[PDB]
């Protein structure tokens, strides 16, 4: 019954987006959610609901909520799904079995790219194992790929952990920067629920 | 692990494609598969890191693709300017080049260096490499010595670089015989060979590479001829 807008404005226009491996987390609660306003956008390439269908989301009341964002390659969206599996789904970010939200994408290739090349994005390569879902790894310790310990300095079978994007504003559709937002319900007294 | 480059030589048209072929003798997993172009008488200019993305300031008609023991480079529409050699460069537990083909039609940071570029045989070799733009102790960067002569390609010497001491590493067929000695006070790293043997002319290249961009060549130096004679 209470009526305070959710703060949806800040999380979709916020100026600066974190890396994949470093993806921003974070709390919605005590406010109604109008959800109709996103999906009428016609401004987001991709959304696609797991589990809920959209157009009821104004409906249905949820316990907490959850807003993931990051920036990541275009081509990759794909791999942003339940059940898929690729260097995002295994070293940078895996989502459960059991998915019950949305994905949200939409291209932004004129203010993450730069003249000279943006280095500011990067993503994980190597891994010792596989993620378990919703677990963030943030170390950036040299990755061991032989039979030498590195001892912690890079070399020959040394490699660092940790590369670039390297986006630019010349690059083909598959090649450019997208945003994406994630969206977790969990189905306790609920709090967050549209009019 | 060696490079093969496939096609030996082509000759196209403007307007049309052109596919090139790089293959491994055994699997690359580190995957720094990348790709270099060279007109005559200039430095080789760097294309694409990591087999598949593009450097800076490079058109979109490259394009490349592969993966283990085979890599491919797709050039989408030619330009008389293309009369070029395009080599084949991978990174891992060896760093190796490849062969190249010649093909035929019908900013920031600057090296700059300097020595003798003749000198008596059984004599000592010195080349100093000066940097613009940079520090030369900077955590993610190092500095390579590259030289090429036509009877043997392209070929690696050495490499040093710092992370919290000096770190040096140097070709097999050099080390009994080579050293490289930084100097931050002047900001530049030179190289010396006590001894010297008439194979050695060659023209030597000084260049820098950046751990996060697929440990590709980025920029490259002037690079300077040395011939040994009497
Ligand atoms: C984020 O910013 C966009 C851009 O201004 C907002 O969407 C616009 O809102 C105005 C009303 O103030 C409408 O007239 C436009 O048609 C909207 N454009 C688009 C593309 O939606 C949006 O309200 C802001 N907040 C969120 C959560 O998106």
């Amino acid at each position: 019954n209470i009526t305070n807008l959710c703060p949806f404005g800040e999380v979709f226009n916020a100026t600066r987006f974190a890396s994949v491996y470093a993806w921003n987390r974070k709390r919605i609660s005590n406010c109604v959610a109008d959800y109709s306003v996103l999906y009428n956008s016609a401004s987001f390439s991709t959304f696609k609901c797991y589990g809920v269908s959209p157009t009821k989301l104004n409906d249905l009341c949820f316990t907490n909520v959850y807003a993931d964002s990051f920036v990541i390659r275009g081509d990759e969206v794909r791999q942003i799904a339940p059940g898929q599996t690729g260097k995002i789904a295994d070293y940078n970010y895996k989502l459960p079995d059991d998915f019950t939200g949305c994905v949200i994408a939409w291209n932004s290739n004129n203010l993450d790219s730069k003249v000279g090349g943006n280095y500011n994005y990067l993503y994980r390569l190597f891994r010792k194992s596989n993620l378990k879902p919703f677990e963030r790894d943030i170390s950036t310790e040299i990755y061991q790929a032989g039979s030498t310990p590195c001892n912690g300095v890079e070399g020959f079978n040394c490699y660092f952990p940790l590369q670039s994007y390297g986006f630019q504003p010349t690059n083909g559709v598959g090649y450019q920067p997208y945003r994406v937002v994630v969206l977790s319900f969990e189905l306790a007294p609920a709090t967050v629920c549209g009019p | 692990i060696v490079l093969t480059q496939s096609p030996g030589t082509l000759s196209l048209s403007p307007g049309e494609r052109a596919t090139l072929s790089c293959r491994a003798s055994q699997s690359v997993s580190s995957t720094f598969l990348a790709w270099y172009q060279q007109k005559p008488g200039q430095a080789p200019r760097l294309l694409i890191y990591g087999a598949s993305y593009m450097a800076t300031g490079i058109p979109d008609r490259f394009s490349g693709s592969g993966s283990g023991t085979d890599f491919t480079l797709t050039i989408s529409r030619l330009e008389p300017e293309d009369f070029a050699v395009y080599y084949c460069q991978q990174y891992g537990s060896s760093l190796t080049f490849g062969g190249g083909t010649k093909l035929e039609i019908k900013s920031q940071v600057q090296l700059q260096q300097s020595g003798p570029g003749l000198v008596k045989p059984s004599q000592t070799l010195s080349l100093t490499c000066s940097i613009s733009g940079d520090s030369v102790s900077s955590n993610s960067a190092a500095w390579n010595w590259i030289r090429q002569s036509p009877s043997r390609g392209l070929e690696w010497l050495g490499r040093t670089y710092y992370r919290s001491k000096w770190y040096n590493d140097y070709a097999g067929t050099v080390k009994s015989r080579i050293a490289i000695n930084p100097d931050t006070s002047k900001n530049q790293f030179s190289l010396h060979l006590n001894s010297v043997t008439p194979e050695d002319t060659a023209v030597y290249f000084c260049a820098r590479v950046i751990s996060v961009a697929g440990y590709a060549f980025d920029i490259w130096g002037q690079g300077t001829m040395v011939t040994v004679s009497s």
